[PDB]
RNA sequence: CUGCCGAAGUUUCCCUCAGGAUAGCAGAAACUCAGAUCAGUUUUAUGAGUAUGUAAAAUGAGAGUUUCUAGUGGGCCAUUUUUGGUAAGCAGAACUGGCGAUGCGGGAUGAACCGAACGUGAGGUUAAGGUGCCGGAAUGUACGCUC
RNA sequence: GCGAAACCACAGCCUGGGGGGCCAGGCAAAAUCAGCGG
RNA sequence: UGUAUAAAAAUAGAGGUAGGCUACUCUCCUGUAUCGUAGAAGAUGGGCGAUGGUUGAUGAAACGGAAGUGUUUUAUUGACUUGUCCAUGAAAUUCCAGAAUCCAUUGCAUACGACUUUA
C-alpha cells in the first residue's frame, strides 16, 4: 500500500490550501511577510541555462517544466492578535478595515444579493 | 555511626559563603558560584573553618563529603591564584592550524590528517584559551575550575581523534601535557 | 540545627498524658530512647522515646544521671522556670490553653473586648 | 448574617455496607469537625436531618426534611452510622447533613 | 431558638424558664431538659422570686390576660438589679447565641 | 510484652528417686502458661525429662531491679535456619532487660526473619564495663561527648492535629 | 469543608494526593488543582520516563501527556469512574496548568500527608512531574514557566503592599488599653 | 403448591449371561429391660512385640429388638505409608477424609484453598479476611532491612 | 411499482484473567449509506 | 444558611529589624489562627464620644488576558451608623416539628449524499 502516515484517506475538509506550520518570529529581523495564495492557471515548458556546478550539465542548456500561478495583489483587510498560552495560540482580538471589498462581502454571505448586505 | 565531620581552612580568598546552598566564593582573582542542592549536608562557616557534618548516614551520602570537599578545595584554590592547563600538540604529517576568536574563548582546528573540517570548539564560561609563543605548540588553559578546564581539554581531545585507523601507526593528535597554578 | 539533642536540654512533651509539661533530658539511652524527668510532682521519671516531644532552646548544665533531687536543685538554682514563659513561644501556647477553658460568658466578654479594640482604627 | 446556624453540618458518605452488600438500614454520617473514635460520644443520640427540596409545594414550602439519629460511633476516624425513619436514598452520597444540637446532655 | 435564657424553677422534666421580658422579650415557659444548653455563667439569684405559682395546669391550654403580663412584670422586677449589678449580663441575655464557622460544640464548652 | 520468669521445678518423686534436684530458669513468656511450654520444650530437649513426670514448684516474675539505670546487654542466642545451628551474640544497650529482648526479637525477625519458636535464648548478661563492649556503635554511643541532632526531623512534632487534610501553610520541619 | 478549595500541587506526591483528592471529590467537595506541573514522584527520573513509554506502548487508548492530564488519570483510577457516583465526581476535579487568574487570587491549602518532605526519607531518588512530561511529548514547559515567574511578580508586590497595610494595624494594636483584658483572658 | 423425613454412592457372596444376592445406609408398624444397655471416645488391668490387641472406670445417651419396602453398589480431590521406578514426571496398591444432596463470608475472578451448614426479620458480636483510593474499616503505634 | 425465504434463547467494542453475558481494565453520542473482514 | 482569608522559597533553614554590600538582634516550632459577628431575622427613639466603619446607588479613574469571572485609587451620594449609655415592643407560635435550505445553476466535485460556484 502506499504511505501509512497520509492516512486516512479521506476528503479534504477545506476547498482552499491552509498553512498549518508557519516560519519562526524574529525580532531583530525586519517586518516581512511569509504566505501568498495565488491561482494556479496552467503550466508550459521554458528553455533555461543550467549553471549547476560540479554537475556533468554545468554551464549549458536545460529544458524544464513550469507551471504559471496568476497572483492578482490582495488587499489587507484586517488583523488578528494571537496569545501564546498553556492551552495553544488563543485568538484574542481582530480589528478590521472601513471599506471592504466587495469580494470580502461575498465571502461571509453564502447568497449575498438575497441578503440585506449587512455585513460589518 | 552517627557522625562524619569534615574540616576546611580557609585559605585568603574573600568570601567563602555558604548562602542558601550556593557558594558564590569570592577571591582575589574573582567570584564564582556554584549550586550545593546537589546532596542533603550540613556546611558551617565559623573563623577558619568550615564544617561538613553528615548525621546518622549511609555510606552512600558518606562518600559524598570528600568529593564535595574536593569540590570546595577547587575553586577556592582557583578564586585564590587561579589554574593554568598546559597544553601539547603533536602533528605526524600534516601541520594543524589553530586560530583564536573572541580572545581565545572559542577555538577552530583546521587541516587535521589532510581532512578538511573546521572544528570549532566553543570553550565553556569561565575558561579561556591562548597560545603560547615560549614554546611552539604550547597551548594555555586559564580557568578559575578544574572541571571546567579539565572537560574543554577532554573535548578537545576526543574531537581531535582517529577514525578507522591504527592508532600505533598515526600519531597526530592533541593530548593532556600537565596542569597548575597560575601563580 | 540550633535543635540540639544535649544532656541537659529542656524538652517539652507534646504526646502522651503529659503533653504540655516541661522536662529535661537526663541520659541518653539511645537514638530512639532517652530518660527524662522533671521536679514537678505531676511528673514521674520514665524513659520515653524521640517521637512525642520537640526540643526547644533553652538548656540548662546538667551533669548526667542526676537523680530528680539534684535535678530540682539545678534546675531551681538556674530559674528555668519563668525563663521559659519569657520566650514569645511560650506566651502563645497558654494564651491558646487560656482560650481553652473559657466558657459562653468569657467568650462574650472577648467579643466585647476586641469590638472594643477595633472601633479606633486610628490611623494617620 | 452569622445570626443562625445552631445544628452542625455533616456528609452522609454511604451505607453501613459489607465489601460487597450495602445495608441501607443504617447510613454513615461524618459530622465535620469530628476526630476520634472517643470524640463521637458527644454526637452519639443527636438528631440530624437531610435537607432537600422537591417541585411539589405542599404546604407552601418545596423543601422537605428527612429525621433521623446519630446511634454509634464507626470507625476510628469519627464518622458515625444514623438511622433515619425514611432510609436515605442512595442519591445522596456526599449530600450535606445538618445535625442538630438537641436533644442536648449539657 | 438561639436566645439566651435564665431558668426560673424546676417543674419535672421540663423547666420554667424566661428572660427578663424588657431585656429578650421571652415570656414564662416550658422547655425541656433536652432542649436547654446550659451555660456556665455566673449564678443569677431566683430564690427571691416567686416560682410556685408555677404548675402546669396553668401552663396548660384551657389574648393573653394582664396578670400574666403582670406577674412576669413583677419576676422581672426581681431579677432586673440583680443582673444590673453583675457586669455584661443584662447585655448578654439580649444576645443572641449562634456557631461562627470553624467551630466544635464538644470541645468548646459552656 | 513479655516479662521476665524465673520457673524451677522437678521431675515427680517416685521409690526409685524419691528427691528429684530442683531445675532452675530465666526464660521470657508472654504469660504465665508460655513460660511452662518453653521450660518443658528447652528442658526436654536437653535434659530428657518427660511432660507427664514433672510438675513446677514455682513461677516467679521478676520485675526489673534498676529500671531507671541506663545499661548494656550481652545477648548469646542461637539460630535456627536452614542449616539450623548458628552462635550469634548481638548486643543492646537500653534500660530494661525484658525490652532489651524485646527489640532482639525485633531485630532477629527483621534483620534475619528469625520466628520466635526457632529461636532459643542462651543466655543474657549485663556489660558494666566498656572495655568489655564490642560493638562500634555501642561504644561510640557511650563516648563522654555524645552529641546528635534529633534524626527524623519530621517524626517530630509530625502534623499534631486530629485529622488535617488540607493545612493551610507549608510546615516548617527543622 | 468549604464547597470550593484549591490545592497547590507543588511538593505533592502524585498517588499520595490524589488518593487524598479521590475521597474528597466523592465526598461532594469541588477540588481544582494548582500547579501540576511541580508534582513529583518517588523513583529517579529515568525510571518514571521508562514506566511512561511502557503507557505509550500499551496502543489499541489516548495517552494523554499534559502534567494535569496525568494526574487526572491518577485520580481516575481511585474513582468508580465507570458508575454515574464516579463519574459526577469526575467532573468536580478541576486540574490545572500553574494558576489560571481566577485562582490566583484564592488561598491555596496544601495536604500535609502527601507533601514530599514529609513523605520521601532525605537523598531519595524522584522526579518532577512538569520535567518528566516535556521529555514524553509535552510542548508547554517554557510557557508555563514564564507566565509563573510573571504572577509571582505580582503576588509578591501584591503582599508589600498587604504588609505595610497589615504592619500600621500592627503598630496601632497596642494602643487599645483593653489589651490588658485581652491578655487576662489569653486573646 | 406447601410441609415433614431423607440416603447409599460400598462391602458380601452367588454368577456361562446379564445380573442376582445377603449385609449396610433410609423408613413404617408389633414386643421386651427403666438398663450399667449401648458409644467412629478415653481410661483401668494387661500380654506380647514407642506402638499393638485384649479384657475390666470416666463421659454422654434411653438403649432395643424379630417382621417388610424402597433407593444405592458410581467417581473426583487431597494424606499416610508403600514396592517398583528417572534427565524429570511417575507406576502401583492399602488407608483416611471431604465433595457427591450445600446456600453463605473471604481468596480480584474460580469444582476441590480459608471460614461457615440456610425458617422470616430486629439489635449486638465475631470467624477467615482485612483497614492508601476504588471498598465497609488506623495515610495507626514501635523497631528494623531494601534502590 | 410489485415483493419474498432461510434464519431468530437474548444480544453484539477490545486486552488480561476465569465466552458474548463473570472479574479488573481501555473506553463510551443518536440515525444512517457504500465497499468489505471475523 | 460567615458560600470570610491570594507572596515565594527551603526543610542539612527562611523572614523581619536599624545604620553605613551587611554587623547585630528578633520572629518560626501551625489555622485550637486572623478578620467579621445583638437587636420582634435585626424595630422605634434619646443622649455621650469620633471623622470613623459598614454598605446600596454611584461619578469615575487606574489596573487586571493564562481561562482577563475582577482588584484598587477613589472622589460622591443618601441611608444603617450598639463606639458607649438609657426608654419603649415581642407573648395563646403558652414542650421539638436578519439569515440558511430546497426548487435552479456551475464542475475545480460527485455511488447517492456531500463539496466549489452562480442565482
Amino acid at each position: 500500500h502506499g504511505s501509512l502516515g497520509f492516512l486516512p484517506r479521506k476528503r479534504a475538509s477545506r476547498q482552499r490550501g491552509k498553512v498549518k506550520a508557519f516560519p519562526k518570529d524574529d525580532a531583530s529581523k525586519p517586518v516581512h511577510l511569509t504566505a501568498f495564495l495565488g491561482y494556479k492557471a496552467g503550466m508550459t515548458h521554458i528553455v533555461r541555462d543550467l549553471d549547476r556546478p560540479g554537475s556533468k550539465m554545468h554551464k549549458r542548456e536545460i529544458l524544464e517544466a513550469v507551471t504559471v500561478i496568476e497572483t492578482p495583489p490582495m488587499v489587507v483587510v484586517g488583523v488578528v492578535g494571537y496569545v501564546e498560552t498553556p492551552r495553544g495560540l488563543r485568538s484574542l482580538t481582530t480589528v478590521w478595515a472601513e471599506h471592504l471589498s466587495e469580494e470580502v462581502k461575498r465571502r461571509f454571505y453564502k447568497n449575498w444579493f438575497k441578503s440585506k448586505k449587512k455585513a460589518f | 555511626d552517627i557522625y562524619k565531620d569534615e574540616t576546611l581552612t580557609i585559605p585568603k580568598g574573600v568570601t567563602v559563603d555558604i548562602k542558601a546552598r550556593n557558594v558564590t566564593v569570592t577571591g582575589p582573582r574573582g567570584t564564582l558560584k556554584q549550586n550545593l542542592r546537589h546532596v542533603d549536608i550540613e556546611m558551617k562557616k565559623q573563623g577558619n573553618t568550615i564544617k561538613f557534618i553528615v548525621w546518622h548516614g549511609s555510606r552512600k551520602h558518606n562518600a559524598c563529603i570528600r568529593s564535595v570537599y574536593s569540590i570546595i578545595n577547587n575553586m577556592i584554590i582557583g578564586v585564590t591564584q587561579g589554574f593554568r592547563y598546559k597544553m601539547r600538540l603533536v602533528y605526524a604529517h600534516f601541520p594543524i592550524n589553530i586560530n583564536l576568536t573572541e580572545n581565545g574563548t572559542v577555538v577552530e582546528i583546521r587541516n587535521f590528517l589532510g581532512e578538511r573540517i573546521t572544528r570549532v570548539i566553543k570553550c565553556l564560561p569561565g575558561v579561556t584559551v591562548s597560545i603560547s609563543s615560549a614554546v611552539k605548540d604550547e597551548i594555555i588553559l586559564e580557568g578559575n575550575s578544574l572541571e571546567n578546564v579539565s572537560q574543554s581539554a577532554a573535548n578537545i581531545k576526543q574531537i581531535c581523534n582517529v577514525r578507522n585507523k591504527d592508532i600505533r601507526k598515526f600519531l597526530d593528535g592533541i593530548y593532556v601535557s600537565e596542569r597548575g597554578n597560575i601563580e | 540545627f540550633k535543635r540540639y539533642v544535649e544532656v541537659g536540654r529542656v524538652v517539652l512533651v507534646t504526646k502522651g498524658e503529659y503533653t504540655g509539661k516541661l522536662a529535661v533530658i537526663v541520659d541518653i539511652v539511645d537514638h530512639k530512647r532517652a530518660l527524662i524527668d522533671s521536679p514537678c510532682s505531676e511528673f514521674p521519671r520514665q524513659v520515653i522515646r524521640y517521637g512525642s516531644v520537640v526540643l526547644t532552646h533553652i538548656v540548662m548544665k546538667l551533669p548526667r544521671g542526676a537523680r530528680s533531687g539534684i535535678v530540682a536543685k539545678k534546675w531551681k538554682a538556674q530559674d528555668v522556670c519563668n525563663k521559659w514563659a519569657s520566650s514569645a513561644w511560650a506566651k502563645k501556647l497558654e494564651a491558646k490553653k487560656v482560650r481553652s477553658q473559657l466558657n459562653d460568658f468569657d467568650r462574650f466578654a472577648v467579643m466585647r473586648l476586641k469590638k472594643q479594640r477595633r472601633e479606633q482604627v486610628n490611623v494617620a | 448574617a452569622q445570626g443562625h446556624r445552631l445544628y452542625v453540618k455533616a456528609k452522609h458518605l454511604s451505607f453501613q455496607r459489607s465489601k460487597h452488600v450495602i445495608h441501607p438500614g443504617t447510613s454513615i454520617v461524618k459530622i465535620e469537625g469530628c476526630d476520634s473514635k472517643e470524640e463521637a460520644q458527644f454526637y452519639l443520640g443527636k438528631r440530624v436531618c437531610y435537607v432537600y427540596k422537591s417541585s411539589k409545594a405542599v404546604r407552601g414550602s418545596k423543601i422537605r426534611v428527612i429525621w433521623g439519629t446519630i446511634a454509634r460511633p464507626h470507625g476510628n476516624s469519627g464518622a458515625v452510622r444514623a438511622r433515619f425513619v425514611h432510609n436515605l436514598p442512595a442519591k445522596t452520597f456526599g449530600s450535606s447533613l445538618r445535625v442538630m444540637l438537641y436533644p442536648s446532655n449539657i | 431558638r438561639g436566645k439566651r435564657v435564665v431558668v426560673l424553677s424546676q417543674l419535672e422534666d421540663t423547666l420554667v424558664v424566661t428572660g427578663p421580658y424588657k431585656v429578650n422579650g421571652v415570656p414564662i415557659r416550658r422547655v425541656n431538659h433536652r432542649y436547654v444548653i446550659a451555660t456556665s455563667a455566673p449564678k443569677i439569684d431566683v430564690s427571691g422570686v416567686s416560682v410556685e405559682k408555677f404548675t402546669k395546669a396553668y401552663f396548660a391550654k384551657q389574648a393573653l390576660p394582664a396578670e400574666r403580663i403582670a406577674d412576669q412584670k413583677a419576676v422581672d422586677a426581681k431579677l432586673l438589679p440583680a443582673i444590673k449589678a453583675i457586669p455584661n449580663m443584662k447585655e448578654y441575655l439580649a444576645a443572641s447565641f449562634a456557631l461562627s464557622n470553624g467551630d466544635r460544640p464538644h470541645l468548646m464548652k459552656f | 510484652a513479655l516479662k521476665e520468669y524465673q520457673v524451677v521445678g522437678r521431675k515427680v518423686p517416685t521409690e526409685h528417686e524419691p528427691v528429684p534436684k530442683l531445675f532452675r530458669m530465666r526464660l521470657f513468656a508472654p504469660n504465665e502458661s508460655v513460660a511452662k511450654s518453653r521450660y518443658w520444650y528447652f528442658l526436654k530437649m536437653i535434659n530428657k525429662v518427660k511432660k507427664a513426670t514433672g510438675e513446677i514448684v514455682a513461677i516467679n516474675e521478676i520485675s526489673e531491679p534498676k529500671p531507671l539505670k541506663a545499661k548494656v546487654f550481652g545477648i548469646w542466642i542461637r539460630y535456627d535456619s536452614r542449616s539450623g545451628t548458628h552462635n550469634m551474640y548481638k548486643e543492646f544497650r537500653d534500660t530494661t532487660r525484658v525490652g532489651a529482648v524485646e527489640a532482639m526479637y525485633a531485630d532477629m525477625a527483621a534483620r534475619h526473619r528469625a520466628r520466635f519458636r526457632s529461636i532459643r535464648i542462651l543466655k543474657v548478661v549485663e556489660v558494666e564495663k566498656k572495655e568489655d563492649v564490642r560493638r562500634n556503635y555501642v561504644k561510640q554511643l557511650l563516648n563522654p561527648h555524645l552529641k546528635f541532632p534529633l534524626p527524623h526531623r519530621r517524626t517530630g512534632v509530625v502534623g499534631l492535629a486530629g485529622k488535617k487534610v488540607f493545612a493551610p501553610h507549608r510546615p516548617s520541619t527543622f | 469543608f468549604q464547597k470550593v478549595v484549591v490545592i497547590d500541587a507543588k511538593g505533592h506526591l502524585l498517588g499520595r494526593l490524589a488518593s487524598v483528592v479521590a475521597k474528597q471529590l466523592l465526598g461532594g467537595q469541588k477540588v481544582v488543582v494548582v500547579r501540576c506541573e511541580e508534582l513529583n514522584i518517588s523513583g529517579h527520573f529515568f525510571r518514571n520516563k521508562l514506566k511512561y513509554l511502557a503507557y505509550l506502548r500499551k496502543a489499541c487508548a489516548f495517552h494523554f501527556r499534559a502534567p494535569s492530564r496525568i494526574f487526572q488519570k491518577a485520580v481516575r483510577g481511585m474513582l468508580p469512574h465507570k458508575t454515574a457516583r464516579g463519574q459526577a465526581a469526575l467532573e468536580h476535579l478541576q486540574a490545572v496548568e500553574g494558576i489560571p487568574p481566577p485562582f490566583d487570587k484564592q488561598k491555596r491549602v496544601v495536604v500535609p500527608a502527601a507533601l514530599r518532605v514529609l513523605r520521601l526519607k532525605p537523598g531519595r531518588k524522584y522526579c518532577t512531574v512538569g520535567r518528566l512530561s516535556s521529555e514524553v511529548g509535552w510542548k508547554y514547559n517554557d510557557i508555563v514557566a514564564k507566565l509563573e515567574e510573571r504572577r509571582k511578580v505580582k503576588s509578591a508586590a501584591f503582599y508589600q503592599a498587604k504588609l505595610a497595610k497589615q504592619k500600621k494595624i500592627a503598630s496601632a494594636k497596642e494602643a487599645s488599653p483593653v489589651n490588658q483584658k485581652l491578655s487576662q483572658f489569653g486573646y
